[PDB]
């Protein structure tokens, strides 16, 4: 029973850990996402100044 | 009668015109600076014919002369013009720094301020092509002229002078406009236009003439008003140019460019075939707005961009023709007018400063934190937080979105709008909690911003605690179209 | 015939525009282009108060012809301070 | 509890804390339950 | 009114911007805005009035059912 | 395990429609 | 309550007019119009008649001519004692703050921004359009309480994506909220309950208003807020975020999910189930990884809100009255430790957890004051938590009993680490390096902490006068949901 | 008791109008649900 609650906190620490970086690196990367979307485009309309 | 405000503010300006030039040409007087005094006597020709203008308010109509020759009055221009006038008020009271503290002896900067405030009376009371042109080339002429004013700094110079290529091509694209409504349908006056312009359907009926006019006048103004397609220098435009000039050419064009294309583009040609352009720029604009908003420095140039975005979170109460949609678009120009009078009095009131940034801007928690705390009024304001006004105005016109079934508009409105919350949050944040930031240090304000700033900083918390009287006036204004 | 004296114009006017999109370097043939598609505006209200047998035409063209002049007239002076001394 | 010793100024929260006290039941009624045991017990009656 | 209060207040908030203390007969001038609060009361009731006269001028109009 | 629970909380939804069905 | 409403706004707008440096005066008049606001939220209770549906006294004021949106007023049910606990707090803050000074925590600010009643408002708000404007409204006095006395823990910020999404949330709400003020006209919150909407769009309605509740509610996939929130707040922020700011959430699914969406809610019983059963489970285990003490407590406060929130659901009157009482038990009881953890800061001056040792020397009857709010926490039966939970739990009551199996683990381990934070923070002679500075508490500080106790107390022995004065309308609401 | 806890309930009592309060007010937003469909039908008026 305790060697269970050992190997069951290691597994539960991986898991909740790991789905909870999962959601921060979900939000660091989907940010410059839009970001360089909207600077490629905006490099189209700026050059339009000199096309 | 019913010229009574134009009558005034015309014999008013030249009554100052002659006084300010007799004695700034002045040897008795040794040349003495006639700004502030023909100020304040300009401001009060504001008021006399503000007084003028709502007292005679049935008298407005008192003739038919005007009626289907030149232009007509009636509940939305009394009531659009009696804000004009409170609205140039405004403009001209927080100049009063700027004409004493900094160095301007040119007082006809006053009296053209009053000339492009009669051409924006009779914009408002247009109510035909030619005289919409004419009001609009006279208020714009006043105002290339008082933006290139600054001679010394080439930086202002250049500004006027895009603002005057910008304008002059805007009113190019909207003549041409006319001149195809026009010569398409043979009537330019707008009771004339609308007895044509009933059952059009271009989309659905053969009409490249007046279709095609229509889109170029829409164009025109969408210029003016420096919607988000064609904006194209409005940045550059109110950074370049002095500050209070900008405060003119930033909210009083646009409340009566706005009242004009309710008159021709709800009365003059009514369908659900030219708002599909202004849905498109009210899209754009929003998003515009918040990401260049997200993206700006300099505080001239934020305010620029956040004009442009609220602009565009107007044009959503235009992009359908329910009395609702108006009346939203109605609340949206008073809750940006006097909220843009209010951060431009603000901007106004920093004078030490040179072309500073939103850094610079910081400190103000610190020196002055009565003017931090009106200008995180005047910033949350645009941005819509609940308790404050500018919500009211945003949320008024995406429930009228709602109404009118424009789902996809009050979408890409709120999530603007959200945009714009975090940032303006994150800019108070920034400029109370912490960024320091090299602590410039200002000259006091006077009274004339102080009551203008404490009065809308007023008016913009202690709003929802009130909006009946605005809500009747734009219903009013709306149902009178 | 009153399509050519017409569109005609709408192609000097779409000249004047496509002068303003190219010339944003060079700003003296800005405002010739602007003078430009304020004639092919004017020129065109004329023409159509020719078609349409119409005074209202002539009336706005003069209006315009003593509009534009004056745009000309703060444009230039604008352009002139631009190059300050 | 040196009434004449308020230092801080305590004694309008004291004063607050007797009224609280003296915030009877009121014996409002007026419920529910107060209601049910009228109308079901003449439920009761029909038996 | 509470136009007499917020009158005080925009004096005072006015002296709070320019740096000066709170201090002056301006305070006694805030009965001007007591004045344009009743005003501004007035001038809800007349709005509504006209609002419903164009609101029943609208009625009659849009078909009138038909 | 994180996606184990968030699918077997509704599982356990489902449970509660298996109850459902059994009246 | 015509004239006892406006008790907050009148105090603060007519102190406004006193600035006066010798904080004495502001002090003590800030406290008696706040006592003064409480005592008439407790003689509208003694007001209170607990057999309609209508709502107890209702006032209006015209705000929009046309479909009248309009300051719609009612105080029914749970209301009721909601403005009470509101009230029952405030002068809770304002009375955590007779620091002598008070100097750069200018007293009068912190004065006129906690005295403002918009909590009040939104309670009593019965028109969810200007109901919205209320909570998303208090973010701005929030804030300003928030890090303008909060302490500065970091460069003082939000998650700033998660704040973005949490006001989107808000304001993803409010284009639900105008959907159906048009829908049918429907201005307030009596005609959208007499009101019937289309199922298919009554769960889109339904998610919208959800977004916005539940990240004021901290659900699993949204709370992160609180414990970054709390930990930079200041000690009388924390009493009134997890006093009232969390309650906002509840109370708006009460108000205007279950008795606005009956088909809706039906269909996403099984959905908020699951939420706020891992999020117990979640918030339960985390406290294993948090050792920050507000974090802590934060932490034990969203368990017992996604308690709150799977007992909200039912048509069980006893399920409904566990999750209103649950919602009381936890404003006294969260902001009681709210309180502790403030006092044991101050008194410590320290920011770190493991530095607060030898409590038993220092502030033995802080321990013995701890101990009776950490039992409460952890739900010891006897408590109001106890009670409150445990109708929470019976909410299983027409239903099968599979979500108590699950606020089992949800609650297991929330006594367990409740249990072992109170332990971790009195435990052993631990000597801290304070030099011999013992901070015994003060007797305005039990004070302070006397109505927290004698609520929950009353409660926990005598639960009748609260579930009485809710039944009725509770019913009401429920068989609309029938 | 305490010599008024009597009279001390009566203030407030039934008055059940409150219901026609929101009877009538079902009338006002029956109307105003004609808010945004009303536009421009004149072409009669002045
Ligand atoms: C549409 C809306 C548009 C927004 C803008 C509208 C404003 C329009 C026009 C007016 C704009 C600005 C106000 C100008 C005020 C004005 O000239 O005289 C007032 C007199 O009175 C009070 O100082 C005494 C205190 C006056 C307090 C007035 C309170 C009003 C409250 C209104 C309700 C709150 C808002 C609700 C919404 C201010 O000193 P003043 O000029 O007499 O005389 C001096 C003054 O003493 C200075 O300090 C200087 O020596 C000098 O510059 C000169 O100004």
């Amino acid at each position: 029973v305790l060697n269970d609650f050992l190997v069951r906190s290691f597994l539960r620490f991986g898991y909740e850990v790991s789905f909870e970086a999962l959601d921060k690196g979900a939000i660091e990367i989907l940010g410059p996402y839009g970001i360089s979307y909207t600077f490629r485009r905006l490099a189209e309309r700026i050059s339009q100044l000199q096309s | 009668l019913a010229v009574f405000p134009e009558i005034f503010i015309i014999n008013a300006t030249f009554i100052l015109l002659i006084h300010g030039v007799v004695f700034s040409t002045s040897k008795k007087y040794d040349y003495p600076p006639l700004a502030s005094n023909v100020g304040w006597l300009g401001l009060l020709s504001v008021l006399i014919t503000l007084l003028l203008l709502a007292a005679g308010a049935p008298l407005l109509t008192i003739a038919h002369l005007f009626w289907n020759n030149l232009f007509r009055r009636d509940n939305f221009t009394y009531f659009c013009q009696i804000f004009l006038l409170l609205s140039t008020a405004g403009t001209i009271s927080m100049c009063f720094d700027f004409f004493d503290q900094e160095r301007f002896d040119a007082f006809e900067f006053i009296v053209l301020i009053l000339l492009s405030t009669c051409g924006m009376l009779f914009m408002i009371s247009a109510y035909d092509l030619i005289a919409m042109y004419l009001a609009i080339e006279l208020q714009s002429l006043c105002f290339y002229v008082i933006a290139a004013s600054k001679r010394k700094s080439e930086f202002s110079t250049e500004a006027g002078l895009k603002y005057l290529i910008l304008g002059a091509f805007s009113s190019g694209i909207l003549l041409f406009g006319c001149s195809m409504i026009y010569g398409s349908t043979g009537a330019t006056h707008f009771d004339q236009l609308a007895k044509i312009l009933t059952g059009y359907e271009i989309t659905g009926a053969r009409s490249s003439g007046i279709f095609m006019g229509i889109l170029f006048i829409a164009v025109g103004f969408l210029f003016k008003i420096t919607a988000v397609p064609f904006h194209m220098w409005a940045p550059d435009i109110y950074e370049g140019s002095p500050t209070p000039v900008t405060a003119f050419l930033s909210i009083a064009p646009k409340i009566s460019i706005f009242a004009n294309i309710l008159r021709v583009f709800i009365y003059g040609s009514y369908g659900a075939t030219l708002q599909q352009i202004f849905f498109f720029c009210s899209i754009a604009s929003m998003i515009l707005g918040a990401l260049a908003a997200m993206a700006q420095t300099k505080v001239k140039r934020l305010l620029a961009y956040s004009s442009i975005g609220h602009v565009g979170y107007i044009c959503i109460g235009f992009s359908c023709g329910t009395i609702e949609g108006i009346q939203s678009l109605l609340i949206g120009i008073f809750i940006y007018a006097l909220m843009t009078m209010d951060a431009f009095a603000i901007v106004l009131a920093l004078r030490q400063t040179r072309v500073k940034y939103i850094a610079d801007l910081g400190a103000l928690a610190k020196t002055n934190p009565i003017l931090a705390i009106t200008f995180s009024i005047t910033m949350f304001s645009y941005a819509g937080i609940p308790p404050l006004a500018g919500f009211c105005s945003k949320f008024y016109l995406f429930f009228a979105a709602l109404g009118c079934g424009a789902y996809f508009l009050a979408l890409v409105g709120v999530v603007t709008s959200v945009i714009g919350c975090f940032y303006y949050i994150r800019l108070v944040k920034r400029m109370f909690f912490d960024t320091p930031r090299t602590w410039i240090l200002y000259e006091p304000m006077d009274r004339n911003k102080s009551l203008l700033l404490a009065m809308t900083s007023f008016f913009i918390t202690l709003f929802l605690l009130y909006p009946s009287p605005l809500f009747s006036v734009t219903h009013q204004m709306a149902l009178s179209l | 015939d009153l399509i050519k004296y017409f569109t005609f114009s709408m192609i000097i006017f779409i000249l004047g525009i496509w002068g303003i999109l190219l010339n944003r370097r060079n700003i003296l043939i800005m405002l010739m282009s602007i003078e430009l598609m304020l004639l092919a505006v004017n020129s065109n209200f004329l023409v159509f108060s020719v078609s349409l047998d119409d005074m209202m035409g002539q009336v706005f063209a003069l209006l315009v012809l003593t509009v534009a002049a004056a745009e000309s007239a703060i444009g230039l002076a604008i352009f002139v301070i631009t190059f300050r001394v | 509890k040196w009434e004449d010793w308020e230092l801080p100024c305590y004694i309008t929260s004291f004063l607050t804390i007797v009224i609280l006290g003296v915030g009877l039941n009121a014996k409002p009624d007026l419920s529910i339950e107060t209601w049910a045991h009228q109308k079901a017990l003449e439920r009761l009656e029909m038996e | 009114m509470v136009g007499a209060l917020l009158g005080l207040g925009t004096q005072m908030y006015s002296n709070a911007l320019r740096k000066l203390p709170y201090m002056r007969h301006p305070w006694e001038h805030v009965v001007g805005m007591g004045l344009g609060a009743v005003f501004a009361n007035q001038l809800v009731k007349w709005d509504v009035k006209l609002k419903e006269d164009l609101d029943v001028m609208l009625a009659k109009a849009r078909a009138a059912n038909e | 395990g994180i996606f184990g629970i968030a699918l077997p909380i509704i599982v356990y939804k489902g449970i509660v429609k298996d109850f459902h069905m059994q009246d | 309550l015509s004239g006892l409403i406006l008790c907050p706004v009148l105090g603060s707008i007519i102190l406004l007019f006193i600035p006066n440096s010798r904080i004495r005066l502001i002090r003590l008049i800030g406290l008696c119009a706040s006592l003064i606001t409480f005592l008439y939220s407790l003689v509208l209770w003694i007001q209170f008649d607990s057999s309609t549906a209508k709502f107890q006294f209702v006032e209006s004021l015209r705000w929009l001519p046309y479909e009248n949106i309009n300051f719609y007023l009612g105080i029914d049910g749970i209301s009721l004692f909601f403005v009470i606990l509101t009230t029952f707090l405030i002068p809770i803050c304002i009375l955590v703050g007779w620091s002598g000074m008070r100097s750069y925590g200018k007293e009068y600010i912190i004065a006129f921004l906690i005295c403002e009643f918009l909590m009040i408002a939104v309670f009593c708000m019965l028109d969810l359009l200007l109901f919205y404007v209320f909570p998303e409204s208090v973010l701005i006095p929030m804030f300003i309480i928030i890090g303008v006395w909060g302490s500065r823990q970091r460069k003082i910020k939000a998650a700033y994506q998660f704040f973005l999404y949490t006001l989107l949330g808000s304001l993803f709400m409010l284009l639900a909220i105008l959907l159906i003020l048009f829908q049918t006209g429907t201005t307030d919150l009596q005609i959208l309950l007499t009101t019937e909407f289309s199922e298919r769009r009554q769960i889109f309605l339904w998610i919208a208003f959800f977004a916005s509740f539940a990240v004021k509610v901290p659900m699993v996939p949204v709370h992160i807020w609180l414990p970054e929130a709390h930990v930079e707040a200041p000690t009388a922020g924390s009493v009134i975020l997890a006093g009232i700011l969390l309650k906002f959430g509840t109370y708006g699914f009460l108000r205007f999910s279950i008795p606005m969406f009956p088909e809706a809610t039906l269909c996403f019983t099984p959905f908020i189930y699951t939420l706020s059963a891992i999020a117990i489970i979640y918030t339960s285990l985390t406290t294993l990884r948090q050792i920050d003490l507000k974090k802590i407590i934060a932490y034990s406060s969203v368990a017992h809100m996604n308690l709150v929130t799977i007992g909200m659901f039912s048509p069980n009157i006893q399920g409904i009255g566990g999750s209103i009482l649950l919602m009381l038990s936890h404003g006294l009881v969260s902001s009681a430790l709210f309180l502790c953890v403030g006092v044991l800061y101050d008194r410590h001056k320290t920011r770190l957890v493991r530095y607060y040792g030898g409590l038993v020397s220092t502030m033995p009857n802080f321990s013995t004051i701890f101990f009776s709010f950490t039992l409460a926490n952890m739900s010891l039966p006897g408590t109001s938590s106890f009670i409150g939970e445990f109708l929470i739990l019976v909410g299983a009551f027409q239903r099968n009993s599979l979500v108590a199996t699950l606020a089992a683990l949800g609650m297991i381990l929330g006594a367990a680490y409740s249990l072992w934070l109170y332990n971790r923070v009195v435990s052993g002679n631990l000597k801290p390096d304070f030099l011999h500075k013992f901070s015994d508490l003060n007797g305005r500080e039990v004070f302070i902490f006397i109505p927290f106790l004698v609520g929950l107390v009353w409660m926990g022995v005598y639960p009748k006068v609260f579930l009485d004065c809710m039944h009725t309308s509770v019913s009401n609401l429920v068989q609309h949901g029938k | 008791i305490m010599e008024f806890a009597e009279n001390l309930v009566l203030r407030l009592m039934e008055n059940p109008e409150e219901r026609d309060r929101k009877a009538r007010e079902h009338i006002y937003e029956m109307h105003e649900r004609c808010k945004k469909i009303k536009e421009m039908w004149a072409l009669p008026i002045r």
